[PDB]
RNA sequence: ACGGGGAAUCAGGGUUCGAUUCCGGAGAGGGAGCCUGAGAAACGGCUACCACAUCCAAGGAAGGCAGCAGGCGCGCAAAUUACCCACUCCCGACCCGGGGAGGUAGUGACGAAAAAUAACAAUACAGGACUCUUUCGAGGCCCUGUAAUUGGAAUGAGUCCACUUUAAAUCCUUUAACGAGGAUCCAUUGGAGGGCAAGUCUGGUGCCAGCAGCCGCGGUAAUUCCAGCUCCAAUAGCGUAUAUUAAAGUUGCUGCAGUUAAAAAGCUCGUAGUUGGAUCU
């Protein structure tokens, strides 16, 4: 019908408390947390490739 | 009369399961000898390959020629004469074609006029006969 | 028997084309139409001929 | 399987946790602890579901990890720690204190309690054995073992534990005329006076209980928790007084209590 | 494993004999009288009546001082008074068996929009509900088979955004005003 | 034949299904043997053998999708090599990492719920009904339409900014703007002899083609085939095939039958089974 709208809402004490106690995606809508730029399939390939390689050449791979 | 005691349930339960066997509807679905004799094996449809177009004669008080098709089934090699239903519907079929066959409707018995024919063609060449008869589609070669 | 006549009458029939008429009606307005045909303003008329699609 | 299960499906959860159908496949799976997993309320359900403090199963982690939660006076950093019957939950940042007591309908309840009462709890004695150069022990239903008990404590009685020290202060014995709560079965959460205890040697004792309205019921002996000496409960009781209303008068209470509005 | 519920229920039964005159006739009279769309809207209201008769017919074998009959039987009559099918003085469990299909079909929102005079025909009520012109107490109701309860009968009106009650005209009037 | 919880049907009794998301069992191509460990006779561990099979420089090396996707084969018969740990929870030294568990989309007429495809008004009818006229005929009083008659008023389906939703998106909900007169923005699937709702109308064919579950139809006037029109039933759904349940008191405990319709043993004795007379406050 279109007259009402229900939601939730939370009012913190400061910005550091609202930076610790808050989910990251609801801080990313305020420009305060920026997720990186990996796809999930890139990370599993890079993970399973250094499985095939011993000590310090694991940081070389990828 | 029937036995009517209070400790007679073993006489009652076991008389019935021997007397159940004289029921031909019971026996033909529980003995297993008529599902290894069924050409399908208890499927609603099956596919095959047309061997030839044999057309078979109607039964006694009414005369025509029912156009049938000799099918050889894929999944067990068995052979089957199936009836090509409407008019001009043999003219959508050539030899060595792949045909989905159904039952005729009497669950493994013949349907009146046609002698010994228990199946009917449904689809030819992966298109439907009702699509070809009514001109909705074209016969694929 | 001889398979040579197959689709004889299907191909022999004179091809008459279907005549264009209006779009019929659909749904609730169709049920209203056939209720208005049969129940309200039923005709005080030659009863016992209650055979709609009576030819003659 | 080969070795123990670590998951709990949701439909297979205890009914009294009151988890709905459509939130997930899995339920919180209580950690091993003092209580049976069918007889407990995990700390994630007390914070998220009952108290509505948290909103997800990550905020219960963020609450418990600030060490804000004491279960029986010891700080608990496991969110699936099984809190059970007569367990005291002290939250000091807000100032509340709860005790887990059953209510009349077979579930737990949010029972806020005064911090003058939160220094003690009752336990029920489960096995008494001697050993180790002749030193006697108790085992209560929380697995609390209290060596050197009073010689007049026997099985199925009730002690009163001081929660800062761990020691027994005074006890109640199993007798007739004592006030008891049923902690299991179909009469669970009901409070009445012990009328009678029928003995069945080689099987279970049946303990007939009498209400404060006259409604008699019976249980097995293991679902019996002596709360008070006489008729006076040594703990507080919930909003309902352990007295189960039939559904007719439970309807009458609603359809007469809505008429106080305006 | 999934977090889905597969609990569904069919809301109608089809008759045992498909081509039966004077079953066809009676349901067509009930389709035309109440503005319904197909037979399945009669077979649906026949089905909720057959659930109410059957549950009362079970409750009539228990005696008058049964617990279950006194509780669950008083909760069956309460709903039938609440939706306005029964009256208040007929709350024995045996005026349930005197209910009919038409008592349940008079309580739809469609016939109530027609009864209050917000429409001028029973098919004019179907469109005025379905075009979202009809609200019940605050809420635009878009479903014609919305069984109007007894307390919500005094608040049925014309939906403050609509051209009929509210006032901002529709698609057609504004274009004709543009061509003025 | 994995078993249960259960599912379909059902007056009462019953009958049949239960591979399938919950509980319990088993098994990782087929048997067998172990190591480690609290826990395994473990296969996203190892060692053999039998069966397949990959690379090879011919000396050797490595395998196990009845995990999620995907492919082939099989068949009547079944979806994407997609996104994410935000939810529900689990594992770890852990408030931080990980999870094809799981969630979200895509395909999806399995199936279940709601539900459009038009409403209204003014005319006119060689339409009906209500008051009068003996009757002709007099009326906004109520209805109807084979009016492709006129007329504005209402609206979604679409097209589409924005918000909202979400991890991020979509979808729905909310709103701009456009958006209906053969409102071509056309509703289909089966049928019209009886079972069984509904045409012995017209043209064609002439025991042919074909229809028809059953009875029957067709041999020159076909109520039944091939079609046109018209009508009927269900209606965003409707036909067909097969399994099964009711109908079936045609498996019968309730509740059938046995002279002649199918059926009482040739006769008698007899153990088990089944059933057993009065009588005690």
């Amino acid at each position: 019908g279109g007259g009402k709208t229900t939601g939730f809402g939370m009012i913190y004490d400061s910005l550091d408390y609202a930076k610790k106690n808050e989910p990251k995606h609801r801080l990313a809508r305020h420009g305060l947390y920026e997720k990186k730029k990996t796809s999930r399939k890139q990370r599993k390939e890079r993970k399973n490739r250094m499985k095939k390689v011993r000590g310090t050449a694991k940081a070389n791979v990828g | 009369g029937k036995c009517r005691g209070l400790r007679t349930a073993r006489k009652l339960r076991s008389h019935r399961r021997d007397q159940k066997w004289h029921d031909k509807q019971y026996k033909k679905a529980h003995l297993g000898t008529a599902l290894k004799a069924n050409p399908f094996g208890g499927a609603s449809h099956a596919k095959g390959i047309v061997l030839e177009k044999v057309g078979v004669e109607a039964k006694q008080p009414n005369s025509a020629i029912r156009k049938c098709v000799r099918v050889q089934l894929i999944k067990n090699g068995k052979k089957i004469t199936a009836f090509v239903p409407n008019d001009g519907c043999l003219n959508f079929i050539e030899e060595n074609d792949e045909v989905l066959v159904a039952g005729f409707g009497r669950k493994g018995h013949a349907v009146g006029d046609i002698p010994g024919v228990r199946f009917k063609v449904v689809k030819v060449a992966n298109v439907s006969l009702l699509a070809l008869y009514k001109g909705k589609k074209e016969r694929p070669r | 028997g001889s398979l040579a006549r197959a689709g004889k009458v299907r191909g022999q029939t004179p091809k008459v084309a279907k005549q264009e008429k209006k779009k019929k009606k659909t749904g609730r307005a169709k049920r209203r139409m056939q209720y208005n045909r049969r129940f309200v303003n039923v005709v005080p008329t030659f009863g016992k001929k209650k055979g709609p699609n009576a030819n003659s | 399987a080969r070795g123990p299960k670590k998951h709990l499906k949701r439909v297979a959860a205890p009914k009294h946790w009151m988890l709905d159908k459509l939130t997930g496949v899995f339920a919180p799976r209580p950690s091993t602890g003092p209580h049976k997993l069918r007889e407990c309320l995990p700390l994630i359900i007390f914070l998220r579901n009952r108290l509505k403090y948290a909103l997800t199963g990550d905020e219960v982690k963020k609450i418990c990890m600030q060490r804000f939660i004491k279960i029986d006076g010891k700080v608990r950093t496991d969110i699936t720690y099984p809190a059970g019957f007569m367990d005291v939950i002290s939250i000091d940042k807000t100032g509340e204190n709860f005790r887990l007591i059953y209510d009349t309908k077979g579930r737990f309840a949010v029972h806020r309690i005064t911090p003058e009462e939160a220094k003690y709890k009752l336990c029920k004695v489960r096995k008494i054995f001697v050993g180790t150069k002749g030193i006697p022990h108790l085992v209560t239903h929380d697995a609390r073992t209290i060596r050197y008990p009073d010689p007049l404590i026997k099985v199925n009685d009730t002690i009163q534990i001081d929660l800062e020290t761990g020691k027994i202060t005074d006890f109640i014995k199993f007798d007739t005329g004592n006030l008891c709560m049923v902690t299991g079965g179909a009469n669970l959460g009901r409070i009445g006076v012990i009328t009678n205890r029928e003995r069945h040697p080689g099987s279970f004792d049946v303990v007939h209980v009498k209400d404060a309205n006259g409604n008699s019921f019976a249980t097995r002996l293991s679902n019996i928790f002596v709360i008070g000496k006489g008729n006076k409960p040594w703990i507080s009781l919930p909003r309902g007084k352990g007295i189960r209303l039939t559904i007719a008068e439970e309807r009458d209470k609603r359809l007469a209590a809505k008429q106080s509005s305006g | 494993p999934v977090a889905r519920s597969w609990v569904c229920r069919k809301t109608y039964v089809t008759p045992r004999r498909p081509f039966e005159k004077s079953r066809l006739d009676q349901e067509l009279k009930l389709i035309g009288e109440y503005g319904l769309r197909n037979k399945r809207e009669v077979w649906r209201v026949k089905f909720t009546l057959a659930k109410i008769r059957k549950a009362a017919r079970e409750l009539l074998t228990l005696d008058e001082k049964d617990p279950r009959r006194l509780f669950e039987g008083n909760a069956l009559l309460r709903r039938l008074v609440r939706i306005g099918v029964l009256d208040e003085g007929k709350m024995k469990l045996d005026y349930i068996l005197g209910l009919k299909i038409e008592d349940f079909l008079e309580r739809r929102l469609q016939t109530q929009v027609f009864k209050l005079g917000l429409a001028k025909s029973i098919h004019h009520a179907r469109v005025l509900i379905r075009q979202r012109h009809i609200r019940v107490r605050k809420q635009v109701v878009n479903i014609p088979s919305f069984i109007v309860r007894l307390d919500s009968q005094k608040h049925i009106d014309f939906s403050l955004r609509s051209p009929y009650g509210g006032g901002r005209p529709g698609r057609v009037k504004r274009k004709n005003a543009k061509k003025g």
